[PDB]
Formats: C-alpha cells, structure tokens, sequence
C-alpha cells in the first residue's frame, strides 16, 4: 500500500484505449464499474474530438460478483458489433477486471463467433504493466492478429515497393504533439525521396495492416510505442527499423543517417549528406542558434529535466551537447525501461533521476534551484511555487499542451520549436529577476 | 389529471465516480482529511477530475493498493496504520475519511470493523463512506459521506418557538449565510448544519429535531437522520430556483405553523431581475441526459422560466426523498400548460443520443464525453458539472442558474451568420 | 514640449532603413551623429541576423556645423559605392538632418554621378512622419523610380503572364512576424493555383521591379505598408490590388473571394469557394473551435485590444465576430490613420481608443479591468503590474516576439496560432484565480 | 625601450549615446530625476537600450522637442517651467539634471543659462549636462555629469593621518563598500564619493583634498576638481583586474607616503583562485573594437593574464588622465614579454572588420552590431557593453571579469565536434 495523489503514467487500460481510439472502426470495451470511463471526458477535452470516443463500458455491478461481468459483456460486444459495425472490437481488462478473474478470453471466443467484428482481449494486465507498456503490447497484438489473417487468408501483400518507402509506427492518440509529429515526419520522407507505405495506429484501417511488410523498413519515433511491432516485423520479415528518434539537431542528423545505411544495404543507391547540411544550415536554425550571442548568454546555465524516456533523453541532449547548458539531472518515471535511459544521457547531466515520485521530484528541483526547469505539468506547478520557469516536454499534459498552432518536437521544424521552447524559459525567468532588481 | 412518467433503462451511461466528492468536500470540511483506499485507476480520475485543485496541496490521497494488499500477503490493518501516521504527522487532521472503492468491495476490506480499532490507536476519529462506481453516482458520494458523518453528530448530552432546525448538505459558505439569512427573516433559527465548517463543528442532533435536505441527493444521509438520529424529516422542494427557494421557505414555516411573511414579493423582484435570461430561454428545448440528481428540480426550474423539456434524464430516483420537488415539478407543469414530462432513471447515453438525434432539442444538459461531438454535429450542449460547484441555491443564486442555461444561447447569438454549425468529420 | 519616455512607434528614419534592409544589396546611409546608428544593434538582436546590417552612418560631428554634413556625405557615398558594390544607396535624414536644411538632394545628385550604384533621398520627414508612413513613401518611391529606369530603357517588360499571378507587397524587415506571413501568403497562393510574380521589399532585388506589371494584381497583406506602392501600379497599369488582410476566419475568407471577383474579371474562370469550405473545415481549426466547448466558457469575457492598425483590428473582430468575446474597447496608434480603424472596428467593440499615450493605454486597461489583453509589450508589462494575462500582437516587440517556430498570424495556419494564442491568455488567467481560490 | 603605438582613424564606429548614462546614474543617484531634452531619436534609443528597465518606471522621461521649440514658435523657458513642474508634483525629486542633446546644440538652446533661473522658481537644483551623439561616447556620459556635480559639491562651510580622500565615479553599492573597505584596510579614509547614493548625500569638498578616478572614462570630471575644486590628483592605473586594484592602491598610498602593507600576498591569493580561467585565457588573442573607455585597462589585465592582445580600439584617448594606466600596460607588455599593441583611437569599424578578418582572433570584444555578423562568420565574440554593468573593480571582482572574457571560450568547449562554425548566408 502506498500513499500518493499524484501518478505520471496512467492505469494500463488507458494504453490500450489509446491504441483502440487511434485507428478507425477500432471500438474499445472496458470491462469495468461506472466510472471508469473518464477515458472519453479526458479524449474529447484535450484532444477537442469532434467525434464520439469509440469507447463503451461493459459495466460491473453488484450483480457481476454473482457470475455477472460475463454475459453482459457477451450482450455488450454483439451490440456495439451492431450499432457501430466496427472491424474490430478490443476488449479491455481493467483492475477491476483483474481480481474477478473470469474467463474473459472465453467470451471473446464466444462473441467473435456471432459479431462481423473481429474481437480480441488486450494482453494487458493490471498489475504488471503501465499505459505505456500496455499500448506498445496492444499495438503489436493488433498487427500480428491482422498479418496472421492475411497469410491464412492468402492476402500477405508480401513484395517491397519499387521505390523506397517506410512505415511510421507508433503515432498515438493523447501522445504528447503527436499529430504534429507525424505530419512532420511524412513531410520529412517526402524530402527524403521515400514514399510512406503505412502510418499506424493513427487514423490507419486495420485493412492496411497487411500492406506493412511491402515497406522497405520501419521508423519509430517514440521509445515507449512501437518497438515491439518493429521488432515482429524485423523477425517475421526481415523488415529493418531506425528507432532514433528525430528530435533536436544532432539526433534528426543521425535518424537520417541510419535511414541512409538501411536503404543502401538494400540497393537505394542515396546519399542524404547534402540534405542534411542544407536542412541544418538553411531550414533549421538551431546550429545557428547555437553560435549567436542569444546562447552564449546560457552557457553553464543550470536546468533540470524530468519526463518520459524519449523526450526527457533527447531535451537533455539538446541542452547541453547543442547550447552548452548545464543540466544537473536529467530523470523520467519510466523507471521499467530506466537502463536505456542511464544509456541515452551518460555523459550529458551530473546525475540520473529515475522516480515516479512527484515530491522526489520536486524536493530535487528546490535543492538544485535551476535557471529553468524542463518536465511535466506537475514540475510547471513547481516552478510557480518557487518562482523558476518552466517548459513543458512530456505527457501528464493539459488542454494549452494541445496547440492547434503546428508544433512538432520532432524533425527539422521541430528543433525550430525546441529553441524558442528553451530560449523562452530561460529569457523569462532572467528578465523577472531584473525587473525585481530594477523596481517592479 | 394524468402524471409524470417514470421509465428506467440499461444504467449504461456516463457520470463522476462518487469519489469525487472528496474534491468539495476536502474543501468544506476544513480540518479533514480524505482518504481513498483504491488503485491507480481512481487516482488517476480524480487527478485528472479535480483539474487545477490537484496543485493546491490537497487534503486528500490515495491509498494504492499492490498486488499484496489483493492477496492479503500484506496485512490491511497494518498498512492502513502506517499511513494514517504518516498524514497525523504532516497534517495534524480532526478527521480522516475512508473513502471505500470498488476494490475494496470486492477483495471485502472491513473498513467499518478496522476503522474503530485504528481510530483508538491513534487518537483520531476515522469515518468510512463507502463511496463507490459499484453501487453510486457523482454527487451520491457526498450523500454517503454526510450519512457517516450523521453518526458522528454530538447529542443534546429574535425567532419563534419552534423546535431545532438542522440542515443537511454541503454548501458553500457564502451559501449557508444567505439560506441561513433568508429563514431568519422568518423567524426560523438554524441550529446547524451537518456538515459544517470544521468536522469539530458538527452541530448537536438529539431525538425530536426537525431536518431539512437542500440538495436532491442527499437519501442516505435524510434515511440516517429519521432512523438512526430519531429526526423529523421536512419533506419539501430543494430551494433552487426562486420557484424552488420560496416552496423550500413555505414548506418548512408550514411545518413549524407559521404563515411564511413576505416574500411572493421577493420572487416576483428575483423573476424580474432576469428578464434578459427569461427572454432567451423562452420557448427553447431542453434534454437532460442525466448525470449528477439535479436535474428533477432543474427541469422543474427552467419550465417556469418558460422551456419545453423533452428529457428528465436521472441517475436514481428516490420518490421518497424527491417527493415534494416531484409534486412541484407537475404542478408546474400544469400551470405553464406543458405535457408531463418522462423520468428517465438509470438511461441509455447510446440510446438517449438516437433521441436527441431525433429532437434536435435546443439545449442539451451533459458531460464532457458528449459536448464537443455534439457541439460538432450542431447540437447545442451544457456541461452538466458546473451545475454541481457554481452557486445555484436560493434568490441571489436564480441568475447564476440562467447564465448557465443561456451560456450556449449567448454564444448562438454572437456567432449568428457564419454557415459552420453542423462540421463533423 | 512633451514630456514622455515609451513610444510606440519610432523615428521617420526607422522606416526608411526598414526598407532599405529588406532589400538585397541596398545600403542604407543615414547623415546623423555618432549614436544613431542603434538600428543596427536592434536588426541583428531581435532578427538575430547572420548578416551585418547595410546600415552606416555619415557621421554629423560638430565640423558639421561648418558646411560639414555635406561633403562626407558624398566621399562616405562614394566609399559605401566601392567597398559594398551596392545596387542602390539610399541618403538617409534623420531629426538632426531636418534642423540644419543642408541640399541633400544635391550631393545625391552628384555621388550618383560618381558612383556605380543608384541613389536616392529618403523623401521622408522628421517631424511629419513616423516610422510606418516613412517606410510605406520609401518602398513606393523605390519601385517608382526602378519602373522609370524600365520605361526610358526599354525594358520595362509590360506583358501579363499567360496564368494568373500576383506581387506581395509590403513584408518587411523587424515587421511583427512578417517572414512566416510571407511563407504563409505564398502556400495560399500555391494553392489557389497562383503563381507568385514577385514579394517586395523583403529578399527581392531592385532588378526584378520591373516585372512587377506582369502581375495580374497585388495583395497588400498589412494596412500600414504598400498601399501607396499597390496604388501607384493601379494608376499606371491598371492593375488592381486586394488590400483584405487575411487575419482570421471570416478575413481570411474575403480577401480569397476578393482575389476570385479581380481575376475572372480578366477572364481567369475560377471559383474559390470550395476551396474555402475545405480550408474552413479541415486545416483551420478555429471554426470548429468557435462551437467548442472551450469556447463556450469565453463568451461574455471581457478584452482590451491595442496595437497596430492592422493587427488591432483583425484582433477585435476575431474576438468579436469568430468567438463572442467582450471587446470593452479596440485601440490604435497609428493616429494618423485614425478613422480607417474606427471603421474597421465599428461594431466590434464597444469603444473606440486613439491614442499614443501609454498611460493612458494603461489608465483604460485598469478602469475596465478585462479577463484578458492583446497589445504590445507593453500592455504585456500593464498585465503583470495588474495580474491579468495579455497575448502581444503588434510591435515594440522584443526578442521573444521574434520565434524561429513558425508562427504566421495570417492565412490558415495563422487562424491555428491566433486561437492558441487566444485559448492561452483567457485560460492563464482563470487558472491562477482558481490556484489562489483553492490554496496557492 | 620603444614604446606604444598610438594611432586615429575616421570615428566611424558602433558605441551607445552618452545619454545612456541616465540609466545607470538614476539607479544610482536614488532622489535624482533625469530629464533628456532631445527628440523621438533619443527616445528611441533610450526605450530599447534600457531594455527590461524601461518597465520599471524609471526616474527618467524625454522633453520631447516638437516642431513649434525648434522654430521657437514656442518658449523654450515656458516649456521647461510646465513639465519639470510636472516632475515635481509626481516625483518630488531632489535633484533634475537636464541632459543636453544634440538638438538642443543646434539650435542653441541656453540649458546652462536656464537652469539658474528655474531652479529658483520652483525650488529643486537642477543640473546640465551636455550629453551628446555630437561631442562624446557612450561611458562618456556620466563624465559630462558628473563634471557638472562637481560643483554642486557642499565646500567645507583606525586611520593615519592623511588630507580628506574623495573618490569620483559612480560604482554599484556593493563595489563602493568593497573598495572603501579595500583602503580601510591600508589605513586610508574615503571622506566621501562623487556620486553618493543620494544627490543630498554629495561629500564635502574643499580648496587641498585629494582624489582618484576609479573609471578610465572620467576625463571632465577630474578636469574640473582640479581646476573648478583645487584638488589634488592621483593618478593611478584603475582599480580593475588584481594587478590594477594593487597599484591602484600602492599608488594612493604612495601619494601619502604609506607603504602599503600585506598586498603581494592578497594578489597573489585572487590569481591562484583564476587558475581555471586562466588555463582557458592562456595564448589566445584578443581583439578590442573600441566602445566604453574601459579597454586601456582591461587590455591590460588581460595580457597579464597571459593573452595576446591584437589591437586596442578606443573612442576616445586621455594621455593625461590614464598616464599610470597607460605606463602599467607598456610596463606589463615588457614583464610578459608582448609586443607593445598599438591603440587606435576614433577607429573604423569597417576597416576593422578587415583587420579581424585577416588576423582571425580567437574573441572580438565588441558591440551586438557586429557580434552575431562576426560569430556567424565563425569569429567569437563578447559584447563590450556587459564590461560597464558587470561588477569589476577591486580583488573580489576580477573573477567576474574573466567569466566575461571567458564566456565565449567555455561555450566553444561545451559546442566543439560540431563541425557549424563558419555558416553565413
Ligand atoms: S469506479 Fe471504482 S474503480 Fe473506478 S474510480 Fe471509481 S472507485 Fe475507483
Ligand atoms: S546622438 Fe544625439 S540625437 Fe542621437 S540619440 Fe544621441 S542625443 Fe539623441
């Protein structure tokens, strides 16, 4: 039993309701008490859905102890089957569903027997795994299923593009500027000379699933989503990944790099060289940025860095291998996957952070007293209370982390972005402190 | 001279888990402390539910259960311990609440039995509300924290006679001074309140008081005071609204034996005083979807103000409890010649969006899950929580109903001649 | 006499380098003492320019007084001549070179004689413009004299081309967020199906001018400069302008109709209007966020607006019009264009504020007490003394004002970051009221 | 054995109007008010350059001249009288000093003879100072007030027992304690500081005291107390850098016939302390666009530090009044065994740039004009003006010093195996 109010990663069936609500016809069914779907009122602020959240409970009552919570959810399937024919319907454990134990693969087998939908229950547990560790899990489920059916099924589209082209994997509803991301990144393919064969879970019709191994490799941008479908796909197919994620100048240098290397170690015949050094110098102005007085005023500057494992790592890379901060610790709460994290930041902060503890978190924020803080909404809240600014880089996000204004992390534009981000928290925090030394 | 329909349906919509109930009531109760025995899966509810009131130090957690508290590999009572000695230390509390969960329910965790042993222990009162998405809704979790508290309640050990009053129902402070205020003006004296501003105020109740419910929701905790504290329960409409406020006043005076003295003037000036509202809401359609046990004494408001609801959507019905606000409710409907209206206990949001998508009502009362995709479809909405935490109890309070109601009004009009109602994707 | 310390808009001569710098391979030099040349120093800070600024000085020193300022002038003429190579030099009057009334368009007159470079006089006035008048007088004299150079040479190339095309004018060096306006502007026309036949000042050479009849029309993006060039080129070609600064919604929408009535009246056979609908719908986000809830919580809410003529009045109208706002009062300092504002905003706002008083700005901001404002930094600075949240829209801008994300106010994506920017004051600013209402 | 080279070029250079000097002075001078009788030009500058503290009501304002003062269709005397009244009733000030521009040299506008006037009028002293673009740079400001003080000065009407000190040059409070405590030390007494924090703090000064300038750029101002004041001047190099702040000393002491006791060591203690900076600073070149008067004396610490210097830009050079400073830099060139640089004076940034171009130093001291041009060119650079705000004088502050010098030079560290240096457009 622990005490704590605040989490910075949810329960594990928000993981798999955001693989569910990410594709289309994808419609989720929590096996769960009322209330416990908060997931809608939380999909429809945030993300401004003009669209219902294809999201129903199959409800727990008193009347499920007695053998319940298996025939409605039986009930419940063939009726959301009915009234919204989706092509799939994903069932959906919760922690509720997780002590009752009752035979819920069976009613999947049993459903999927009188709905058009295909049915599956998402091999998620509870007790065991995290939002972020559920939705990878979930999204790899998927993708297997549906490549399992085309080959049986003699459909497997199974021969490469003429041309270059790639799967983008990983993009997710709720993930933090997500949608920009990906128009980001196939605007970025395009520059390249690489067709995009498939983006998926966002807006993808699982009818596409089977066009995935006609990609010549597989990019994914996102440490936590993702890694497991690009590793199936690398064994069942020999298909090749580039799991860099583009993020900050240096890093988007390598991605490109490592696309480079997989594409002539099958014959593409391209060299990427001259488009990098044309993106770094004219489009991105962060190499510049770095070299301007405007930076220089930074150097040893003190920040902190708290967040999930792909944004935590590469901001701390950005601050000081690109603009010569001096970033005390750098942490994220991704503590099941916290070796890769020690691994992507030795050697750019003093120290590593791995908590899931708000008040460690903060208590190590106060002590350290940073120029600038990057981390969540939980550490903006901190820096209020001890006047330090704030940049916010990863999810527990609100509505303004949202923008409809387009703004990527990753990519080209996206170290554009990360500048004014930095720049801007640390110019606000030194002008507060002059104007209190001037008057007021 | 035909009544109100009641109907019930599948129970299969959206509404706040009762743990809510913490987040105001942390708030009212000053010197409290809320405690929710539960998994991440409430923590993260009332993270994301209490919105900016999560970063004002709360006096609430969660007490989250490991996969050895489900097992019993760890004992509950002792775990339970350890914590509430972690919050006496950091918070010195007068009280510390249990909030019961599902999971609680269901692994069977005697909070009632462990509660009165810990409470010795420690030398602080421990109350256990089991307030859960098993067996409740939103604003019912208040009603089995203030049935606790009921028991908690202290014994016996210029106005009229009459015997004490005691008022139930968390409210505002500047709400209790002006309900307070408005039965003074009647020669009524308000003995207390159950809850009041500190748990070390909770006010006397002794067999033969009067009690009085301010707020539709409160079954459990008027139950408890007729049948555990020996109380007379004045039955009477809930005082929202300035229709509702001047039944609520007459009603308790007519108990008490006193003609309620001057006040058809004092809501004929409230009725006045939102003329602009009334002109606006005049006419239009409502749909309440329910959600929160407001909404009998809402609709029953806004038919006065001159609507046509279509829908009464409701969590749960208690005609007991509800009785005079439902005797209102018809009357008024047929003073303002409006077909009675049907109740819609435990409904279908599925279903009730086919309706809506039949009515085209102008108004619809609702959650945040269904908003914006209505919004999108051309659907004028009303979130339905504001109605829970803005002030919408006695004259003063009227207006803030109707600026409510007539906020999504107000923007139809603002926004008038620009083709983009109906934008779906 | 009068006894201030803020402005909001500056000098005659800062519109005049203004255009100068926005030019390639035009100098600037301006007759005034040593100090002047601050301009220089506000160029590369807040543009964070990679290129000295073209900008040199004359240097009126007190040998001046003695028939000086009138023979360094054609020696530093010649000087910049040789060692810049410059297209075009432009003779630069500032306060000092008003009150000693020297023949400076005779030294213009004979540097140009000895120098390979053209050059001008700012026509330009100390003490009867400012900075904005100078800078819209100096382009217009500019594109004049290089369409006299055509006509006498025989260059001019008269011709329309074969498909419909247009000339941007007016996107300017330090103009508030005019480089994204400008990759903003050129996007739309690429998607009208327009080619673009020139964008001036900004990157064009003096050279290109005279294929500025080419173009079918001109839009003219801001209220404040190229009217007089855009109504120059009418006159002497016939060739209309649309002057609707698409900024917003419904704006946006006009100028586009606008662009379709001047073309098919050459005979250019095209309708817009489904495009508009698919732009309203899916790449603007603002209709639909004008229905949103979020939205719904803003009506009623009380704004000031202050700024530019331009950017107060599309603000005011966005506002009003596109999400119920409560605009008090709608302000400007370009006095001198006083009632095209009171015009634009007729019917916005409740009162109408002429003035370039800052305490008197601020005197209105703390009598009406609004939710939120949108003005310069320095109602920006107004905002913190009051705690009330201000989005800045309109220069005296500082570097923060200045992103290298990309951030156009006009166009389609512009409608995405002024909804941002919206959304983010107003929610600020209740925010921190429930924050203090709860705890601290 | 062949000395300084001293050369002069066009005075075509980037520096700030002396009238910036009114920022600094107001924040130090607390009562004081300055009023720049000037144009929208000096406005503009002023508004920018002051940046953040431009929104911190400062103790400042433009008499803004319009076209009606320049043609004297408007009395200049009438004009002043209305708006230093204005200060008055708002500020209540006990000093206004009226910065002279370069308008109001142009058309002759008799400030000195004005002020007597109005200042009996209206009761507060007021101070000219002819402050322009016109005849002086930047730091040269507070020169050209600070001359114009010196005579407001009030007259007569464990230490040794020397005549009364008076130190001139305003320095940040905490600087003022640090170096009077520096003499305290030594036995010395500072009598008073010409600038005090208060403009009714201004010390005594009689016919036979004596001073030090503690700023390279206070030419006028030691003019005028020895001629104005008949003082007695020490000429000493200025007290920045360790080497400057022990012969500063030594030579004061010297000048009352005092050796100095117990300094070589507190020297030596302030280098050791460097030993990190110095390991950067060690080798490199350096290059001194001239801007602020302050680059005679920093050339000099920074050779002693053992870097080379390539040229010395100065605007404006007083042999007289650095004499000390001036032999303590061909002195510390012989010692480190640097050849005599040489010291160009009025320079040509231009030509300058050429001069950077072909010797490509390793850090241009210069302005945010050239600055970004420069590092984009992959030259780096630290901007001149921080040396004027930045606290360095005496043993405490030449670390800050050097953080300056280095800055640029840890950021290369920190930046290096990214092959964009030399990326323009
Ligand atoms: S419904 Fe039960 S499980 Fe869900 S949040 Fe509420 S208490 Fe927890
Ligand atoms: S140089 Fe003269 S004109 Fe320019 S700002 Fe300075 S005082 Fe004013």
């Amino acid at each position: 039993m622990k005490l704590a109010y605040w989490m910075y990663a949810g329960p594990a069936h928000i993981g798999t309701l955001r693989i569910a609500s990410s594709f289309k016809n994808v419609h989720g069914i929590m096996h769960a008490p009322l209330g416990d779907d908060y997931f809608n009122v939380m999909r429809s602020m945030l993300e401004r859905e003009r669209d219902f959240t294809p999201v129903t409970a199959s409800i727990v009552d008193r009347h499920v102890l007695a053998r319940g919570s298996q025939e409605k959810v039986v009930d419940n399937i063939i009726r959301k089957d009915t009234e919204e024919h989706p092509d799939l319907i994903v069932l959906t454990p919760t922690c509720t569903s997780s002590i009752l134990q009752e035979d819920l693969q069976n009613f999947v087998r049993r459903a999927s027997l009188s709905t058009t939908a295909d049915v599956l229950l998402a091999d998620v547990n509870h007790y065991r795994v995290n939002e972020l560790q559920a939705a990878d899990r979930t999204l790899e489920q998927i993708v297997q299923f549906y490549i399992d059916k085309a080959r049986r099924q003699g459909t497997l589209g199974t021969s490469k593009t003429p041309t270059p082209s790639v799967n983008i994997i990983g993009i997710t509803t709720l993930g933090f500027h997500n949608q920009h991301d990906c128009r980001e990144l196939k605007q970025l393919m395009a520059d390249l000379g690489i067709q995009v064969n498939l983006v998926i879970p966002a807006a993808a019709t699982v009818h596409d699933l089977q066009r995935l191994p006609q990609a010549w490799f597989n990019l994914v941008p996102y440490r936590e989503i993702g890694g497991l479908t690009a590793q199936y796909l690398e064994r069942e197919f020999g298909q090749p990944s580039v799991r860099i994620t583009p993020m900050g100048v240096v890093e988007t240098a390598r991605c490109i790099r490592a696309i480079q290397g997989v594409l002539n170690a099958q014959g593409a015949g391209v060299n990427y060289e001259a488009f990098i050094e044309q993106q770094t110098r004219e489009v991105s102005q962060a190499a510049w940025f770095s070299r301007s007085i405007d930076c220089q005023n930074l150097t040893g500057k003190k920040a902190v860095v708290f967040g999930d494992n792909t944004h935590a790592a590469a901001m701390t890379k950005i601050l000081s291998r690109e603009m010569g901060i001096h970033v005390v610790w750098a942490g994220t709460y991704c503590k099941y996957d916290a070796d890769w994290f020690r691994a992507e930041v030795a050697g750019f902060c003093d120290e590593v952070l791995i908590t899931d503890d708000h008040t460690v978190v903060g208590d190590a924020i106060a002590r350290v007293e940073p120029a600038a803080i990057f981390g969540t909404q939980m550490e903006r809240h901190v820096g209020k209370r001890l006047n330090i600014p704030c940049g916010v880089i990863a999810a527990p996000i609100h509505i303004q982390d949202f923008p409809v204004g387009y703004r990527p992390f990753l990519g080209y534009e996206g170290t554009n972005q990360l500048v004014d981000l930095i720049y801007n928290s640390f110019t606000l925090g030194m002008e507060d402190h002059l104007l209190e030394i001037f008057g007021g | 001279p035909n009544a109100l329909n009641f109907e019930c349906e599948t129970g299969n919509y959206h509404t706040f888990c009762p743990i809510s109930c913490v987040a105001w009531l942390y708030q009212k109760i000053e010197d409290s402390f809320f405690l929710v025995i539960g998994t991440k899966t409430c923590g993260y509810f009332l993270q994301n539910a209490m919105g900016v009131m999560i970063f004002a130090e709360p006096r609430y957690a969660m007490a989250e259960l490991e996969e050895g508290d489900i097992s019993a590999q760890l004992n509950d009572y002792e775990e339970l311990k350890r914590l509430c000695l972690e919050i006496k230390r950091d918070r010195n509390p007068s009280v510390i609440v249990w909030i019961g969960t599902c999971t609680t329910e269901i692994i069977k965790m005697d909070l009632e039995g462990l509660a009165p042993k810990l409470e010795a222990e420690i030398g602080i009162p421990i109350v256990v509300a089991r307030a859960n998405g098993l067996d409740y809704a939103f604003t019912q979790g208040e009603d089995t924290v203030l049935a606790a508290m009921a028991a908690r309640c202290p014994t016996s050990t210029q106005y009229h006679p009459h015997p004490p009053l005691v008022l139930f129902g968390s409210l505002p402070d500047p709400v209790v001074t002006q309900l307070t205020l408005e039965l003074k003006k009647q020669g009524i004296k308000v003995s207390g309140w159950l809850p009041a501003k500190r748990y070390t105020e909770l006010p006397v109740i002794d067999e033969g008081y009067y009690v009085a419910g301010v707020n539709p929701f409160l079954s459990r905790t008027a139950t408890t005071l007729i049948r555990r504290r020996k109380c007379q329960l004045i039955t009477a409409p809930f005082p929202i609204g300035p229709d509702g406020t001047r039944t609520w006043i007459e009603q308790i005076c007519a108990t008490f034996g006193i003609q309620p003295q001057g006040l058809a003037e004092r809501e004929a000036e409230t009725w006045q005083k939102l003329s602009d509202y009334l002109e606006l809401v005049r006419g239009k359609s409502v749909f309440f979807m329910g959600d929160n046990l407001l909404e009998i004494s809402l609709a029953r408001f806004l038919i006065r103000c001159g609507m046509r609801v279509l829908e009464i959507g409701i969590p749960y019905m208690d005609k007991r409890y509800q009785a005079a606000e439902l005797a209102l409710l018809s009357q008024t409907c047929a003073e303002m010649g409006h077909p009675l209206p049907t109740i819609v206990e435990k409904p279908d949001n599925y279903n009730q969006l086919q309706r809506i998508k039949a009515l085209q009502p102008d108004l619809v009362i609702t959650g945040m899950a269904h908003a914006n995709p209505l919004e999108a479809r051309g659907i004028s909405t009303k979130w339905s929580v504001e109605f829970t935490f803005a002030q919408i109890h006695g004259f003063g309070n009227a207006r803030d109903i109707l600026e409510l109601v007539t906020r999504p009004l107000r923007r139809n009009q603002a926004l008038a001649g620009l083709g983009w109602q109906k934008l779906v994707a």
